[PDB]
RNA sequence: CUUGAGUCUCGUAGAGGGGGGUAGAAUUCCAGGUGUAGCGGUGAAAUGCGUAGAGAUCUGGAGGAAUACCGGUGGCGAAGGCGGCCCCCUGGACGAAGACUGACGCUCAGGUGCGAAAGCGUGGGGAGCAAACAGGAUUAGAUACCCUGGUAGUCCACGCCGUAAACGAUGUCGACUUGGAGGUUGUGCCCUUGAGGCGUGGCUUCCGGAGCUAACGCGUUAAGUCGACCGCCUGGGGAGUACGGCCGCAAGGUUAAAACUCAAAUGAAUUGACGGGGGCCCGCACAAGCGGUGGAGCAUGUGGUUUAAUUCGAUGCAACGCGA
């Protein structure tokens, strides 16, 4: 509709889960598409296989608004950080940079004592 | 760990040192 | 594994002069047949050119570059975890299965005889079907697409 | 008397302490906008969170706690311990020349004081994290590992506790005794041309013959060769336990036995070594194909049934068209 033609893409690549939201510079999050909420469930049929499948269906999820060259920033590690970028780029899209910002600390505070087997 | 980071450190120092 | 193991030798064509057509009848070799073969291989080639209509020593190949193979799998199970993996080609093997993918399935197709109903499949892929064809549509499947595993 | 020990002139380094502020990221929470059906979670899972607007995003705001990078085999401290930045007070250390006292020294039972973390007392604070406790999976069972919540505590001031694998498992102090390579911090001389070269200090990590050790190992920072003091040991268990005392609000600390029981309990290391160490390297082992068996139907053999016997042996890899 407004048809800004770019827009900031987020990659909050979590490790059970990728949701990728996309949006302008202003925060505005039009779209989304969550990887191990794309009909998959489970761990690793959320793995990045669902990726592109979240990345595809958010394109097709705003092919409405036509956006051509897209920024995309990530959060966090893991698998549906890598196939989402070539997938996103494949589908009907222009990429204009890549990074993942995810937001080390400087010693603040404590994550938990989580499992130790 | 708040004190093996210190023995790492300085045990794969052993490791990583030759 | 360590060491190697070169090609074997091979003498051309006894009919055409043409190795590579030479290969070709000592892959289909069950129960130990050529000279059966020469009723129902070397009759199904000598068949191969009017049906094709035109000089099958060159012109052979018009049907060929679809079936070029890209990938297989090779099960390198490494610290012990079988893998994807798949290595591309190398020409010992890329050849080789474009010949294994001939004769899957022209045994008992339920025709004259496979004196020549072999020599129904080969035009086929430069008319585009026979068994050599589909070989390469499920090669494409299986990599390109995992990224992330292959 | 000046060489031991100490004062002064002078600088060098430092997460050495104590008191003040101060910054930004990061978790969390709250408010706002956009818009949306999942979010989270693990080996699969529900509890959980959510259709209200959660997750995601950017906009801010509150709070508490710690200070990414430098960062180091670095540095400082008697030890415990000490990491953002800046200031205030302060403690040592080391080095350059000097000057000055004249043995002022070393060690120290008792004694005094500091003493990680838990823990306690009285008042605050409380973001995460989290014993306890709840709920969900696991398992044979699970009161555990695992997940969702989560209180005390963790933080601060004052008071107590006095312990640790408080460990270099090496008491302090001094003298002597081949070498090499680093590290950190001063300094003298040399064209520092400079980085440094030639030297000299201190602290410091790693090799190594003498020598020592049972041995590993230590090896000028000794576990070498000596000296001065102090602490402790005297088979394993019982037992760092009872009792008594002293201390502590309490938890409990310290001091500290005996009965009885056994003939070992130990330490270094050697050759086997089993691994749910590890790397390696070999073999139709796996890989890549072929040909197969297992499908049928026939022939034999093995196991069972019947029978008078259907004789006997082999019948995990290594029997079953075997003896025969």
């Amino acid at each position: 509709r407004k048809q800004v033609s770019d827009g900031v893409a987020h990659i909050h690549a979590s490790f059970n889960n990728t949701i990728v939201t996309i949006t302008d510079r202003q925060g505005n999050a039009l779209g989304w598409a969550t990887a191990g909420g794309s009909g998959f469930r489970g761990s690793r049929k959320s793995t990045p296989f669902a990726a592109q499948v979240a990345a595809e269906r958010c394109a097709d999820a705003v092919k409405e608004y036509g956006i051509k060259n897209l920024e995309v920033m990530v959060k966090g590690p893991g698998p549906g950080r890598e196939s989402t970028i070539r997938a996103l780029n494949a589908a009907g899209f222009r990429i204009t940079n890549i990074t993942d910002v995810t937001p080390i600390p400087h010693n603040g505070c404590r994550p938990p004592k989580k499992r130790r087997v | 760990f708040y004190e093996k980071p210190t023995t790492e450190r300085k045990r794969a120092k052993a490791s990583a040192v030759k | 594994r360590r060491r190697v193991i070169g090609q074997r030798k091979i003498l051309p064509d006894p009919k055409f002069g043409s190795e590579l057509l030479a290969k070709f009848v000592n892959i289909l070799m069950v129960d130990g047949k050529k000279s059966t073969a020469e009723s129902i291989v070397y009759s199904a080639l000598e068949t191969l050119a009017q049906r094709s209509g035109k000089s099958e020593l060159e012109a052979f190949e018009v049907a060929l570059e679809n079936v070029r193979p890209t990938v297989e799998v090779k099960s390198r199970r490494v610290g012990g975890s079988t893998y994807q993996v798949p290595v591309e080609v190398r020409p010992v093997r890329r050849n080789a299965l474009a010949m294994r993918w001939i004769v899957e399935a022209a045994r008992k197709r339920g025709d004259k005889s496979m004196a020549l109903r072999l020599a129904n499949e080969l035009s086929d892929a430069a008319e585009n079907k026979g068994t050599a064809v589909k070989k390469r549509e499920d090669v494409h499947r299986m990599a390109e697409a995992n990224k992330a595993f292959a």
